DNA sequence: GCATCCGTGAGTCGAGGGAAGCACAATTTAACACTTTTGTCAAG
DNA sequence: CTTGACAAAAGTGTTAAATTGTGCTATACTGGGAGCCGTCACGGATGC
């Protein structure tokens, strides 16, 4: 109806479709199930697989308005129709079996519609919720039994709601939290207000767990309550004007500031004197094995391995050489300061 | 953006680019000789959604007749607009009139007007006017202990239908396997079934039924009409910059001044996407870029809370529905769902 | 000729602002004996 | 500059345990809800 408005259009789209009978109902639901089970004889027949031929049949249902290519769908189509009457007869009962299920899921977007109104306001919108619940209602569909007299509304609720659920609990928040974590956060908050409407004030952790049951203590909940904490958003305004917001009064502490890269230079530059008073290999050998020309350090066998050298004489080596640096430190107290 | 590129490229106007955009009329690129209303449909026209629909599948009605009354047509007759079907409710079509649920069938037997009794569970497996040796099954249903066969030789006559379908449609007797199947589209002179002896006399969708073994083909044409960014995006990728400059130029001779203002504004648009070296298909976008996320951070700050930009909330958003879409295509979702789909994917970019 | 739609409207500063389960299959993590290499210390 | 052990910090397989992802529940249920004027005033542009 609305251009602008995308559920009055959706609403207007989907009352386009009239409501099923219940013979209707029954005819569709028994359609679609001999459909199946006519694809299931072709697969057992031809020896195709049965996912193969349904998704053949499918793009025959659907038509040419839908973008496995072209080329082998009207391949199989083709040897499909090759058979004798006998099973041409199933390749036509799977055609009207895929269209009855077309028909039986295009009738039934009201109680879907329905079934999500009363899901709103818990992280996802009104068209999320309804697409959500449309997939639980293709799979209750795909699942439906028309041999036991239910309605298909009975049977359709049930995966629906359990659509629309696990879509609320994995898209609801920026950082995703499992489902099983979602439920416990859940029945927390439902334990906390029970607690709180019944002693008239906010429960402590005490209580709430006490109440949860076994294996909750106030640490535990505590913990949830601290996972349960969505992000804030940056954009967050601050003041009346609401010209300010969260992110300026954030600092970035990741990359380093302009002080911390000159006492690294500076630190750099100090240690590269001290090395000079050192021999041609010992500076080398300690370099190397604290890491100061490859990035990363170095094991006494590889060092020996690049010297020739044994591990013994490479440690002895260090060891004097680190001596004369603590010597020459003591002598100048040019390199106390950068140890903070 | 006041006036808008695409539609100023495909000369479409602010409220046809959103009602195509928005997935709320439908745009042609190939009528594949439909006629709408005793016109030929053209291309780039703008079909509504119900006109879409009368176009592609047909036109048919059902009329739910009251209970206990039984109908004056019977099973397979042609009716014509006004026509009375039963004595309370008349068509408003011409086509063929398909008995949906008969609630009765009165077999006579040879030896005798012996009636039998249909339920909402029960379904009727023979058609009207057959002929039924004793033993064959009349009617279908969950339990055997209900299901009704016939006790003799006879002739199944269906009564007491629930109510009445009437399809503008041609029907087609068999006798031999049927060469097409349900849901393809046929053309006339095509075969259908008894190796030639039967061929399609006009365009439309085939459907087989066994229960009166003839073939139906509704009266509805190929037409090739889409909506979205995916049409305009096949306008726009054929469209031709130089033939377009070149009929902009003779038409910038005009000697109105508003047909040559348009023409200027037109030209201006073609000769900066001529210059510029862009394609105009490159307005719609297949592959949405994401920004680094150093500039959408999720930065925890010093007491431990996180603290995230408005961009990430939009790029789930896009990803979700866009994941979704992927989904409902893969389990081949009807068209409603997928239309739905398709728009709040489109909202979800803007 | 009017109707509709759209974009625009000072700067710096501070101050506080901050429907639900339940079962079950996978998957990941923690832990845990064992092989290591990796440092060391002992003298040759 | 060398072996010749050896405490140990590190790396390596399996496993029982949490942790996490997925399917399913059959009376019947079938088109939303928050809207709400000191609507901001005024040029510029498009387009009927």
């Amino acid at each position: 109806i609305s251009t602008s408005d995308p559920v009055r259009q959706y609403l207007h789209e989907i009352g386009q479709v009239p409501l099923l009978t219940l013979e209707e109902e029954v005819e569709l639901a028994r359609k679609v199930e001999e459909g199946m089970e006519a694809i299931k004889k072709l697969s057992e027949i031809t020896g195709l697989d049965p996912d193969l031929i349904r998704e053949v049949v499918r793009a025959k249902i659907l038509g040419s308005a839908r973008v496995l290519d072209p080329k082998t769908v009207e391949e199989i189509d083709q040897k499909l129709k090759s058979l004798p009457k006998e099973h041409k007869r199933y390749l036509h009962i799977a055609r009207e079996g895929e269209a009855a299920r077309q028909h039986l899921i295009e009738a039934n977007l009201r109680l879907v519609v329905s079934i999500a109104k009363k899901y709103t306001g818990r992280g996802l919108s009104f068209l999320d919720l309804i697409q959500e619940g449309n997939q639980g209602l293709i799979r209750a569909v795909e699942k439906f039994e028309y041999k036991r007299r239910f309605k298909f509304s009975t049977y359709a609720t049930w995966w629906i709601r359990q659509a629309i659920n696990r879509a609320i609990a994995d898209q609801a928040r920026t950082i995703r939290i499992p489902v099983h974590m979602v439920e416990t956060i859940n029945k927390l908050s439902r334990t906390a207000r029970q607690l709180q409407q019944e002693l008239g004030r906010e429960p402590t952790y005490e209580e709430i767990a006490e109440a949860m049951g076994p294996g909750w203590d106030a640490k535990r909940v505590e913990e949830t309550l601290k996972i349960a904490q969505e992000p804030v958003s940056l954009e967050t305004p601050i003041g009346d004007e609401k010209d300010s917001f969260y992110g300026d009064f954030i600092p970035d502490e990741h990359l380093p500031s302009p002080v911390d890269a000159a006492t690294q230079s500076l630190l750099s530059e100090e240690l590269e004197k001290a090395l000079s008073k050192l021999s041609e290999r010992e500076a080398m050998v300690l370099k190397l094995r604290k890491g100061l020309i490859d990035g990363r350090e170095h094991t006494l066998e590889e060092v020996g391995a690049f010297f020739g050298v044994t591990r013994e004489r490479i440690r002895q080596i260090e060891n004097k050489a680190l001596r004369k640096l603590k010597y020459h430190e003591s002598r100048t107290r040019k390199l106390r300061d950068f140890l903070d | 953006d006041v006036p808008s590129k695409i539609g100023t490229l495909l000369d479409l106007s602010a409220t046809e680019l959103e009602q195509v955009l928005y997935f709320s009329k439908y745009i042609v690129l190939d009528p594949k000789g439909a006629i709408l209303n005793g016109v030929p449909v053209e291309k780039r026209q703008l079909l509504t959604d119900e006109e879409y629909r009368e176009l592609r599948y047909g036109k048919q009605e059902t009329y739910p007749l009251p209970p206990g009354v039984d109908a004056l047509v019977k099973d397979g007759e042609e009716v014509v607009k006004g026509q009375e079907l039963a004595p309370g409710v008349v068509s408003r079509l011409d086509g063929v009139a398909l008995y949906r649920f008969p609630r009765r069938v009165r077999v006579e037997y040879v030896k005798e007007p012996k009636d039998y009794r249909v339920q909402p569970h029960m379904n009727v497996v023979v058609p009207e006017g057959a002929r039924v040796e004793a033993g064959d099954k009349i009617v279908a249903a969950i339990d055997p202990e209900e299901e009704v066969i016939a006790e003799a030789e006879g002739v199944v006559h269906l009564h007491e239908p629930a109510s009445i379908l009437v399809v503008k449609a041609r029907v087609y007797p068999f006798e031999d396997d049927v060469e097409v199947s349900t849901g393809d589209r046929v053309a006339p002179g095509d075969v259908l079934a008894d190796g030639g002896k039967v061929k399609s006399d006009v365009y439309g969708r085939v459907e087989v039924d066994l229960v009166r073994n003839v073939v139906r083909v509704v009266e509805s044409y190929d037409i090739d009409a889409r909506m979205g960014a995916e049409a305009i995006q096949q306008l726009l990728k054929e469209l031709d910059l130089e033939a377009l400059e070149k009929e902009l130029l003779e038409e910038m001779k005009h000697p109105s001044r508003a047909r040559r203002a348009k023409a200027r504004k037109r030209l201006e648009v073609v000769r900066a996407f001529l210059d510029s070296g862009n394609r105009p298909e490159w307005m719609i976008l297949e592959a949405v870029p994401v920004l680094p996320p150093d500039l959408r951070p999720m930065v925890q700050v010093d007491g431990g809370r996180f603290a995230t930009s408005d961009l990430n909330d939009l790029y789930r958003r896009l990803i979700n529905r866009n994941n979704r879409l992927k989904k409902l295509l893969a389990q081949g979702a009807p068209e409603i769902i997928i239309r739905n789909e398709k728009r709040m994917l489109q909202e979800a970019v803007d």
